[PDB]
RNA sequence: GCUGCAGUUAAAAAGCUCGUAGUUGGAUCUUGGAGGGUGCGCCGUC
RNA sequence: CGGGAAACCAAAGUCUUUGGGUUCCGGGGGGAGUAUGGUUGCAAAGCUGAAACUUAAAGGAAUUGACGGAAGGGCACCACC
């Protein structure tokens, strides 16, 4: 509204979080102490305003990755998730079903393969 | 319709070379086109050409390198008087040194250098460089 | 070699040389093309009467003459 | 002179080769058609002993909310006397900057001129190989080779550019609104630059050419940074 | 560019397109060539020793540089039945 | 042939290619690409010439060797299907990278923080990667490229016809390039086969 | 403004077509060896 | 590609590197499609078409504000509610 955090604040929040994630927390009261340790901030109101917005972020991050923030731990988590692979899906099950011509595609490609025919009808533009 | 046939052949060429083309098919050809293509050839401005024989008027394929900035045709074919040749080459040639005005004289279709040496003159066909 | 070019070229040159204005390699037409005003200006009295002591000034020279 | 030379440091590999005394003439750049982005490159290779003449000052303007604005535009030309020239137009808040920037712009744009013989080629080229023309927004300048002593027959502004380019003798014909100076100089600038583009029969034959100083000097042009 | 006594004047001799035999001139930096490696026959083993082609701004802007290379590479190898 | 033998086709490869469904080619030809085309399948689709796709790829590979400093060949993709793909190519061969939003002023413009002076660009979609292809033509840098049958030929010298509609076709072709360049002026030796599974190139993507 | 102008919007293509004078007109009829001029030190170059 | 002052234009391209055929109209703006003679017309009017004098810009295109009882616009009790 009337309180829209400005870049000087919002930047610091992205900033700290990038280099501070495992240190920071869920709770306003503690990061505020942390900002004293890990940063030099000139007025107390700013440091508070910073601690506060970065906490609002931590609250959000800890519920779903947030649009522009990266930390070593989140990278590791995505990395592990990005492994998955089952019985596997194609199979495709005995025998490919072709659309023919695609049958004539193999037939005139010198290539054996599994088979099935169901490819007829034209065929309007739009 | 058609008044001249040379002018088309020359233009066709010029646009071929401008595109970056290395060949053209001109139509329909004539003794005069051959003679002009020939003077060009002697000098390097084109490669070899070939007259294909439709049972009509002919079609030529010219293979061109890329030494050709421009080959123009002068219309009408003005009469030139030996000291109007000096005036022509200056009007339309890049440096005194090179480029040819090609005209038709009683003693043959020739570049003006050959003209100066024979010591004959006539009516102006065109040019190149 | 053109009787007109030969007969008058050589003459222009020979005329240009008698006055010292011009020199031999020049002393062909190809060189006059590459020439200038001083070359004439240098041949007037006034500057000569200086040029051998008998004036000691392009000044003195003109009033002397 | 003594004022304390700056500390140019190069952004560009082309530059490193130049400072290192690895590239020695602009020709290398020109043959390679390397683009030149650091003005000092031009400054080190030539330009040393290259003189810049300011062609024009005329002011302009555009409209603000609360009324007006006005600023200075400078037209600068640079060139030795032999075979190199550039042209730069700038508009800035202050004359000095406008000129200072213009010079920089001119240098970046420096262009080759091919100067030739009216016909009998004795004692080195006095004019131009052929006739080249250039057009800029309705002004067009045509340069024509001329005999010795002809000199530059052009308008004062054009004569000045051609002079720096190092042309001794040339005939000119100009068509269009010659009055609009920025356009006229620009066209003439295009005209002169076109000489390299002309292919004469002398040029007809080809060449292992070059490997490019960028490639040979490659290590040299990746210093020890990043 | 000879002078009087067979001397070579002005200042440079430009490279010429590999496709159109037209001067690369000199500030047209929308153009470049292409060094192809020679191979120590047999196969692999990049051995120098460039086989090289230069293509003009024009050809490239006209949506050639590629083919031109192929007329260029095959005609002089490698590249066959292209 | 050319460079003399072994270097020819190899069924093993023509097998990986057909498998990865490269040759399938776009319904819209485009004129400059007509040569690649082998034949048009019924029910509209074109069959690219794998033999041709092959040889050009090798020609590409060779141009990538001959650059001395391998780092300064830029492999480029904003397309997803080609993002892990190029990242892998850069890992193996020297080759520095440019994925995603190319960032304009990267070739022109010293000042910038992604300023690169490559000696060779390899692009995966000339339509998606048009910015890099344009910037490159502002500064005399040759271009290899991923082209399906209907891709922009402007400012690209060397095409390798693909499919780039996608799948593993983009994977395999980047794979085979790196495979090829490591062979040449590299050190694979014995234009014999891969310890690397080509899947390693290939797009990732999402999660439930 | 022949050489060497402009006419979509700046001053300027007739609303349109037929049409005589005038201008303008497709292809195609034959195919080194030495003599003489001017440069360079008996040789040659053009 | 190339053209053009640009807006634009595959023709308004192939135009200083100015030359394919032919036809027509224009030479700062106003006076003026006016005067005057001829011609055609029943008439209304049409075609051909000046000058004296007047005057230093007329005009084109693009760019930008300012401004609108143009469109999406907003914002404030120095505006309304």
């Amino acid at each position: 509204m009337g309180r829209v955090r400005t870049k000087t604040v919002k930047k610091a929040a992205r900033v700290i979080i990038e280099k501070y994630y495992t240190r920071l927390g869920n709770d306003f009261h503690t990061n505020k102490r942390v900002c004293e340790e890990i940063a030099i901030i000139p007025s107390k109101k700013l440091r508070n305003k910073i601690a506060g917005y970065v906490t609002h972020l931590m609250k959000r991050i800890q519920r779903g990755p947030v649009r522009g923030i990266s930390i070593k731990l989140q990278e590791e988590e995505r990395e592990r998730r990005d492994n998955y692979v089952p019985e596997v899906s194609a199979l495709d099950q005995e025998i490919i079903e072709v659309d023919p011509d695609t049958k004539e595609m193999l037939k005139l490609l010198d290539f054996g393969s599994l088979s099935n025919l169901q490819v007829t009808q034209p065929t309007v533009g739009m | 319709v058609r008044m001249n046939v040379l002018a088309d052949a020359l233009k066709s060429i010029n646009n071929a070379e401008k595109r970056g083309k290395r060949q053209v098919l001109i139509r329909p050809c004539s003794k005069v086109i051959v003679r002009f293509l020939t003077v060009m050839m002697k000098h390097g401005y084109i490669g070899e050409f070939e007259i294909i024989d439709d049972h009509r008027a002919g079609k030529i394929v010219v293979n061109l390198t890329g030494r050709l900035n421009k080959c123009g045709v002068i219309s009408p074919r003005f009469d030139v008087q030996l000291k109007d040749l000096e005036k022509w080459q200056n009007n339309l040639l890049p440096s005194r040194q090179f480029g040819f005005i090609v005209l038709t004289t009683s003693a043959g279709i020739m570049d003006h250098e050959e003209a100066r040496r024979k010591h004959t003159g006539g009516k102006i066909l065109g040019f190149f460089f | 070699k053109d009787p007109r070019r030969l007969f008058e070229g050589n003459a222009l040159l020979r005329r240009l040389v008698r006055i010292g204005v011009l020199d031999e390699g020049k002393m062909k037409l190809d060189y006059i093309l590459g020439l200038k005003i001083e070359d004439f200006l240098e041949r007037r009295l006034q500057t000569q009467v200086f040029k051998l002591g008998l004036a000691k000034s392009i000044h003195h020279a003109r009033v002397l003459i | 002179g003594k004022a304390g030379d700056k500390e140019w440091l190069p952004v560009t590999k082309l530059g490193r080769l130049v400072k290192d005394m690895k590239i020695k003439s602009l020709e290398e750049i020109y043959l390679f058609s390397l683009p030149i982005k650091e003005s000092e490159i031009i400054d080190f290779f030539l330009g040393a002993a290259l003189k810049d003449k300011v062609l024009k000052i005329m002011p302009v303007q555009k409209q603000t909310q609360a009324g007006q604005r006005t600023r200075f535009k400078a037209f600068v030309a640079i060139g030795d006397y032999n075979g190199h020239v550039g042209l730069g137009m700038k508009c800035s808040k202050e004359v000095a900057t406008a000129i200072r920037g213009a010079i920089i712009l001119a240098k970046l744009s420096i262009v080759p001129v091919r100067r030739g013989y009216w016909g009998n080629k004795i004692g080195k080229p006095h004019t131009v190989r052929c006739k080249v023309t250039g057009r800029c927004g309705s002004v067009l300048v045509r340069l024509i080779p001329a005999p010795r002593g002809t000199g530059i027959i052009s308008a004062p502004v054009p004569k000045k550019l051609l002079l720096m380019a190092g042309i001794d003798d040339c005939y000119t014909s100009a068509g269009g609104c010659t009055a609009t100076l920025g356009n006229f100089a620009k066209a003439t600038f295009d005209a002169i630059s076109k000489t390299y583009s002309y292919l004469t029969p002398d040029l007809w034959k080809e060449t292992v050419f070059t490997k490019s100083p960028y490639q040979e000097f490659t290590d040299h042009l990746v210093k020890t940074h990043t | 560019m000879q002078s009087n006594a067979g001397e070579f004047v002005d200042l440079y001799v430009p490279r010429k397109c590999s496709a159109s035999n037209r001067i690369i001139g000199a500030k047209d930096h929308a153009s470049i060539p292409m060094n192809v490696a020679e191979v120590d026959k047999v196969t692999g083993r990049f051995n120098g020793q460039s086989k090289t082609y230069a293509i003009c701004g024009a050809i490239r802007r006209m949506g050639e540089s590629d083919d031109s290379i192929l007329r260029l590479a095959k005609s002089h190898g490698i590249v066959s039945q292209n | 042939s050319g460079a003399l033998d072994v270097l020819q086709m190899k069924e093993e490869d023509v097998l990986k290619f057909l498998a990865a469904g490269t040759h399938l080619g776009g319904t819209n030809l485009d004129f400059q690409m007509e040569q690649y085309i082998y034949k048009r399948k019924s029910d509209g689709i074109y069959i690219i010439n794998l033999k041709r796709t092959w040889e050009k790829l090798l020609l590409a590979a060779r141009a990538i060797v001959a650059i001395e400093n391998p780092a300064d060949v830029s492999v480029i993709s904003s397309r997803n299907t080609g993002q892990r793909a190029v990242l892998k190519f850069a890992a193996a061969t020297g080759a520095t990278p440019i994925a995603g939003r190319f960032t304009p002023g990267t070739f022109t413009n010293q000042i910038q923080a992604a300023f690169r002076e490559p000696r060779l660009l390899v692009v995966t979609d000339p339509r998606a990667d048009h910015q890099p292809l344009t910037e490159a033509s502002y500064v005399n840098l040759p271009t290899i490229a991923l082209c399906n049958t209907d891709s922009p030929l402007r400012y690209v010298d060397i095409a390798i016809p693909c499919n780039n509609k996608g799948a593993h076709s983009v994977g395999l072709m980047w794979w085979m390039l790196a495979r090829e360049v490591l062979r040449m002026r590299g050190t694979i030796s014995r234009e014999h086969p891969w310890e690397v599974m080509p899947d390693l190139y290939f797009y990732r993507d999402p999660e439930e």
